């Protein structure tokens, strides 16, 4: 395309506690980080003669 | 809890298994017998010792 598209991906997060005798365990979260965009253009020479 | 099955040495499901037997047999038999045992019984029925 004239213009790119940028990639896309979601990712876990979690951390491991220590779980004494019989507690509640705290929930991860997820997230999604994108990617850049690029570009391409034209460039011409010719000549006459 | 989970930690408690996996610590205890002596623990295990085999002896809840036992004691939910033991007590369901001891149900059949209440069940089964009081009926018998709890009756008003008539003075038709009973018999003295003589």
């Amino acid at each position: 395309p004239q213009v790119m598209d940028a990639k896309w991906a979601l990712q876990g997060n979690c951390v491991f506690l220590e779980h004494i005798e019989g507690e509640e365990i705290k929930f991860g979260t997820i997230n999604a980080e994108n990617g850049p965009v690029a570009r391409i253009q034209t460039y011409a020479t010719g000549f006459e003669y | 809890t989970k930690e408690m099955k996996d610590f205890n040495q002596t623990f295990s499901v085999e002896i809840l298994n036992k004691s939910i037997g033991e007590s369901y047999n001891a149900l059949l038999n209440h069940i089964h017998l009081s009926p018998i045992i709890n009756f008003n019984y008539k003075a038709s029925n009973k018999t003295a010792f003589k």
